[PDB]
């Protein structure tokens, strides 16, 4: 198959479906360390800006408080590798990436279809 | 006297950390936007003491959690400094608008998720009738 | 004999809260339709001593639970202060129309969930025959 | 993908499935507080009015109890936003809001898919 | 939505799957109420006669005893209302309706779908 | 023995409710067409215990439960008197064909459900050999 | 709809796909009492021949113990009305009728599609 | 030393209700065709005491479950007759091959099913060595 | 309902889908009894060979063991009967038939459809 | 059944879904053995280069940890036997095959269906 | 010294039992392709006691289950001879190449599955130092 | 002070085994891409005693846990050369930087699974106030 042909096709297609105007950023971590009396040191960010198309919004409850959250599933095109554990911010809020799937039938991913997990809320 | 003791613990805790962001109970709360450290705010009631004959002489004891809650991912000592934090101001024989302290704050152990995890912080509280 | 004492006891509770809505046993009940705070009443049954060896000297003991009930938003005050005005009218040594309170009121822990909070208030009976 | 088209469609379909002569609001609360002493002070309300369809009606259980209510989900238009715990009143009962899903595909919600619990109900 | 073409479709249809030959009866209880003593007075009772269709009949095991009984469905026209609590008897035996739930587009039920369950059997 | 003490429970119960609708271990019982109170009959055996040292002294103990169902809906006074009928019937030191009552009959808490309420009631027997 | 050409239907194909050499009889059973001395006095029984189609053949394992039974599905005609507790005989092997699902749209009960268990095997 | 005390609880059964029909452990049964009442055999093992401070005096305690299995439907007293026979044939202080019986049957409660009942019995073995 | 043009079809499906180079044998015991002293007599077996198709291979986990078995299905013709509880051996390894399906629509057999287990794996 | 049509097309099919660039190794384990004393031995190991497709990229959670990894599934023809329990390395990371379902119809496995799962996580 | 304990467990059954088919920790084993009985060797850990105020007398105790598989359909006689048979190769008292046994072999009831049956036979071990 | 003796904690580990594979508290880790032996790191807390009148006399407790994770397939040797090896660093009474061993390393039972084997090694922390 002509991979190079299935990825201009998945790329053209995850353009019709986005929306320019939704503002999505990438955020990966540096590297992390631990100084010689064992406490540690933070590990730098990096904003990468992003696009692409969402869905099947999914809420949260937690032991019947009163707390409101929800989470989100994507769909990326290949241009940032997006590996599991980076933050995607959809439109201020932050996700975690917990699973990342991509289309496997080559080296490269083709397409990304993350998993977003809203961040901060408790179990 | 569950009111006016859950009262004074609310009282307490405002007058210290208002502005760090926090949970109050039956109140619609949103986690903050860049996801960050806020303050869950419990109150866990527990059983009121018959210490006489003539029935006229009770006392009552309610539990007061607070959890802290971080994301995932930064690291645990920020978690552990704010932890000692709330425990260095919640001291035994502490002497609250209506009550007192009967125990301590106890760091616990940490309960892990993949969306954020939160170590509990709980101490002890009692009036005299 | 444990029909006149929670005959008893309907007879209390409805003579100071005959108006509130309420929730009795085994009649369809449809809960508020703005919504707000309901009392469900539950009468909780349970052992008969045999305190003698001419086997007819025996007493009964049941438990009866008084449960608020509010919305989820609103907020925990008023169901605090519903509690103990119920609790402050189910003292120790209450002698009812038949048998007597052999254990006070408790305001005990919340139970939750996401579309509406209980406050469990529960107190004892006794009969001697 | 002209959003405004998709938009457009989807508040015709709701005017076609809803009926003008069932009345229901949205209610949303203002900010709450607390004073110098600990004690709360109430939050205010507001009322607006709403219009809609709804589907799936589904009763409740409590631990054998005699106790009569009901679910029920409901599709809205993008007109006044639906956020989650709100209070919708769907004949005079009033059902609060859990989960609100929105269309998913830009930065408007285009339209909402509210699911209502009933409200005042014991676990 | 010419829901009153829906509403006579539905009772044309509903009335073509009938058997009038089937005896079935609804049963609605009055007000009931405490004396000053905390004793209580009996309720009373109504009944109405009523026709329909049945559907998905299943039945019942009670922790192995020798006890049988039956749980059918049911469907009806929006003659006459039914609440959730009511007594439907099939032909003879009692069904409680557990829940009954209405074709929901309208302010009208426009029809009704009861769930019946066999009454004075043990959990 | 516990074939005859069975046998001398079954005399009793129906001596006194042949008429009121019931139910028999083992055979096929249908739920009254209109709805209403019937009785649950069940024996349950215990222990055998070995009081002697020529292991030829031995005694047989068994718990009966008499179980009144009510149909959701009608309240509950007939339930109590329907127990305390059965109560007034069972009570200590009787003498059946084989057999006697060890404890007598006590009435239990409530089992509750959607399509039925039943009221345990149990007593026990005993035989020496 | 004329339920008697429903019912000649449904007798047609039951005759079309039943297998006339296959014997199966049904056993009902009759008045149970107790004497004045509290034992029982044991039932009759009467053998009623029938015929009928089965399907879905089905295994049965009790705690790894090495015994073997198995479990079928049947379906017959309007002839003999079979209920809840009977025992139908499909070669030699006795089953016991744990619900018998009747066409439910008339009075008559049209067809039978009883759900038989095979019987004296422990849970 | 379990292997033969197994043989010889087997034998006296064999000896007794071999007409029965009765399944064997790891061998493959199909209950009665027609449907009746099967017998259920299993060997459950204990402790194994040491009774010296030789550790050279051992002694071995198996539990031995014989169950009544009959047809939901019938009724219950075929079975209570069988399990009496059982009782009366495994008493106290009987010597098998190798071995003894050191407490005798205890008929226990019914176990219901929708397919079948079983009526437990046991009874208990020990070797010294 | 002529079965015996079932039959046909379903045999020469099954030879149409079997492989005769795949050696298959059905393994059948004897009686079994016990002596005087309640030791047991060991019964006899018979080996009769067999042919058929197979289906869906499938796994087997250990509590995390590192033992490897796996189970398969398999589909039979109307020449040897099949009972559960016989052993047959696919390429060597011996699997037993803990349920053996026929299709049931007439007194002879027409077609197993055998599941058959691993042996020797513990629980 | 000409199987061997089967197998060409099988093996024309996967050819046409691989990718090869991607580099894939199954790697195969020799005997193992103990000393006179009780310690053991370590086997031997082999590399083999192999070639395929895969699918269903599948995320794990362990209690909360944040340790990332993921399972992948595959598809090979039969040139090399793959059992259960072999090393096969998708690119770098090395997978354990707790299952390796053959396409069953014939002496010769035809294709492999392998399901991969991730080594050295923890439980 | 778990690692010298487990190594004299394996060396002794490997040197009796070398030739049965086997199961070691951690090893890809196939079940035998005719269906037979193989054995299941696993080591189970323990506790590690300070029997001493100077911190330095340690004693390491150990479990070692080794477990007999065999088919369905057989029967068992053959099962409990071959736990008879490993039971009297493990008694107390014995010194292995490092350490000894503190308690000998107990048969212990059997697991039963659909696809075989396991006796699970035990044996603890023990060294001081 | 649970902060100060979990950094002391993680400094001794650092200190021996920095050059290992690891998998530090709330830090993405990935697994050995070749597949191997990593070492897990665990901080458990425990409870703070009052040990005086005072209240001003204060101990606190920790639980450390070292866990060794190897591929399934190779064998449990290395994994149990590797667990004496870690337990012969963290013997009784050790001058950590801050508090002290009060209990040593304890070798546990293997926690098995299809993707990889786990040893835990857990010990105890102790400081005085």
């Amino acid at each position: 198959m002509n991979y190079s042909q299935i990825e201009r096709m998945a790329r053209k297609g995850v353009a019709f479906f986005t929306d320019p105007s939704r503002p999505m950023n990438l955020i990966k971590q540096g590297e992390y360390g631990y100084d010689e009396n064992g406490f540690e040191i933070p590990p730098m960010e990096q904003v990468i800006p992003i696009s692409g198309a969402t869905r099947r919004p999914n809420a949260r409850e937690i032991d019947g408080e009163t707390i409101r959250a929800s989470d989100i599933l994507g769909i990326f095109n290949n241009d940032h590798e997006i590996n599991e554990g980076d933050y995607i911010e959809i439109d201020g809020i932050r996700h975690v990436v917990v699973d990342a799937r991509p289309v496997q039938a080559s080296l490269e991913p083709v397409a990304y279809r993350p998993v977003l997990r809203r961040v901060s809320v408790g179990g | 006297m569950h009111y006016e003791l859950s009262a004074a613990a609310r009282a307490a805790f405002l007058s210290k950390y208002r502005d760090f962001p926090h949970y109050m109970e039956n109140r619609n709360f949103t986690p903050p936007k860049d996801g960050g450290m806020w303050l869950r705010f419990n109150y866990i009631e527990g059983d009121t003491l018959y210490l006489s004959i003539d029935r006229k002489c009770k006392s009552y004891i309610a539990i007061v959690q607070i959890g802290v809650v971080f994301p995932p991912g930064s690291g645990v000592d920020e978690a552990r400094l704010k932890a000692k934090e709330i425990a260095d101001f919640f001291k035994d024989g502490k002497m609250l608008n209506v009550g007192y302290i009967f125990e301590g704050a106890i760091v616990h152990q940490i309960v892990k998720h993949e969306s954020g995890w939160m170590i509990p912080v709980r101490f002890t509280v009692r009036v005299d009738t």
